[PDB]
């Protein structure tokens, strides 16, 4: 959920399970 | 699989895994995360600039190739690569006006209210004349390689937190 | 509200919060393995077609997250022939009006007919596709799945083969 | 001449002038201004609702042609705002992807300080969208009552002018 | 420039002359 | 009940699997 | 009021007026036009070579700083800098296949139909087999400072008229 | 109306008309 910023790359990790409703 | 659709110079383009991997993107699967990584030389990056600090913005989306559950995942990237610039007492983060509205500031897992008094108490001064200009007090930090800044923007309908280390370089 | 329901109706899109969608006739259930989206036939934004006493309900739905960085949008269109099949004698009939969807697959009882060594006729199904899709299924539990390609989305429509 | 791009359901569709005029858009040229007009029935509108109050969003771009100009001309409109009772006129703005940065009432900028808002007779609730509770006395009670809400929406400044005449 | 919202329509007017360079 | 529309006399139901797939590093 | 977007090698660089002026571009304000000039040493030029003739291509787009209306103006620059190369009675323009498709030919403010007969009526022989090569009859030119050639290109969907004086480049 | 690239051996120049074209003349 956050963009990781280093001097060489931009990295984002996205959960593989979708959130429920209730 | 997933394909990468890239919004670039106003146009939308779909990129296969092979093209993206040749052109500076990386795709990795974790038991808990899908990880997308972009090199600053990657295709479709837009490079804003405020003073000598660069902000790289990629408007990216992961589109499933399996159309039955057609899934689209916006994965925008906003990074101030050269931030911060430091001087004797202040570390300065310079964000040009790039389409993102600064909505939250986080220093070492502490969310700071955008009240002028709260920011000043936390040693932060914010200038909005030409981009967002953050001057961060070094004293309030907790050493070197131990401080992280998350600037949250609202970028074209997506809430994008930008995590940067507040190291002087 | 984790997710918003996007309904395409009358050439426009209405974005509905979870509570508003429930108010307007949709239901939402969550399993460890599946997200469940249900729409009652009175739900808002449904498109209804008629051919011969058999109605096709089409919903152009998309769940759109209110989340932050991962703004995920999932197309969840629904297509249902509510009244199919009509049985008289020696023929159960399923009637699908032309609605912009492309019939790409017929599946009867876990038997994909496009991937089968037998033909549609050998499965006892007669297809007329001049004025919509008319399936004539000989009468002499069972379920039928009709797969559609609709605006780039693959929509399997499962119905029971009981006589209404 | 021009073409009308419409972002609708995740895809962008380009319409010609005649097709757009057929599908609910209008175009006019005077010496000073180019004019775009849309009904609330036009093609491609994304509608947002907050307790029976509809917020219409048109993501339009005029595209020309050696000079190939593209102009973003988005429209945001709270068609049913303000619903009124005896004491207050209430403007309800659903969350729709636009960031509220500017509030103006009858040509008076307010600078978005909750303290000065409360002092100006406005209550702003951000829990379920933007809920403006305006004092009907603070309004002139004429056709000259105005509300401008300024949003940052997809890298654009979009000032929405609505009359503070009670809903009908 | 500004979106005008009425009972029936949404209207925006854009200047025909392009601005200069600072 | 896997990305398929389940049609009933009163309602229409779709089940969307929660687990997202990979890209070329699990099953290329 | 405006910024200059330089689109090079898969990325875009958003340059203010000052920084663009430092990296090789210029901007002037006129009541009638908005003018952008670039030197052949500007930052972000794509340079292509066909025989002895060089083709510079800048993928430039003016993006407004002001946000109330947001305007982006495609202003791509394409120039055959060393064109034309006369020998005695023939002026030759050579364009490498750089991804821009030849769409129009205008000589001395006269649009020409893209046909063999029409071209040679106006003194032009066009070869598209190995890049675009035009062999124009100097006898059919005025032989002045005002001889001009305009070639319209479709460049990734953009219309790009290229005005080069038809005076030998030496 | 139109915008042409003016090409000299030393510079590249494009002039853009400031007034936008109308919808119907
Ligand atoms: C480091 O830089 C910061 C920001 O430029 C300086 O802090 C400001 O300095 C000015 C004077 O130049 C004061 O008027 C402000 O009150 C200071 N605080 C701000 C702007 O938040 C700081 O003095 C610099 N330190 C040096 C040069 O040693
Ligand atoms: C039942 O309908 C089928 C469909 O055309 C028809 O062929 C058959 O003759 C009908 N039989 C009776 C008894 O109605
Ligand atoms: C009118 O609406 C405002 C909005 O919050 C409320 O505070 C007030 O009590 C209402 N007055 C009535 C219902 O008489
Ligand atoms: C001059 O150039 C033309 C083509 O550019 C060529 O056909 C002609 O033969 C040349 N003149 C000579 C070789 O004397």
């Amino acid at each position: 959920s956050v963009v990781t910023c280093t001097k060489d790359s931009m990295t984002v990790r996205i959960p593989r399970t979708l959130s429920g409703f209730d | 699989f997933w394909d990468l659709e890239v919004k670039f110079t106003g146009q939308t383009s779909l990129l296969g895994m092979s093209e993206a991997r040749q052109r500076g993107y990386q795709f990795s699967s974790d038991p808990y995360y899908l990880t997308v990584q972009a090199s600053y030389s990657a295709f479709g990056l837009n490079v804003f600039n405020l003073e000598n600090q660069r902000l790289y913005v990629a408007d990216l989306r992961l589109v499933s190739q399996f159309g039955s559950p057609r899934i689209s995942i916006d994965t925008p990237m906003i990074c101030a690569r050269d931030s911060p610039s430091c001087n004797s007492t202040h570390a300065t983060v310079l964000i040009p006006f790039f389409g993102g509205v600064l909505t939250g500031i986080n220093v070492n897992s502490v969310n700071i209210q955008l009240s002028s008094y709260s920011l000043q108490q936390h040693g932060i001064t914010l200038d909005s004349r030409n981009g967002y200009r953050l001057y961060i007090k070094r004293s309030t930090l907790k050493g070197d390689r131990n401080d992280v800044l998350v600037l949250t923007f609202i970028y074209y309908g997506k809430t994008v937190p930008m995590l940067i280390s507040l190291v002087c370089s």
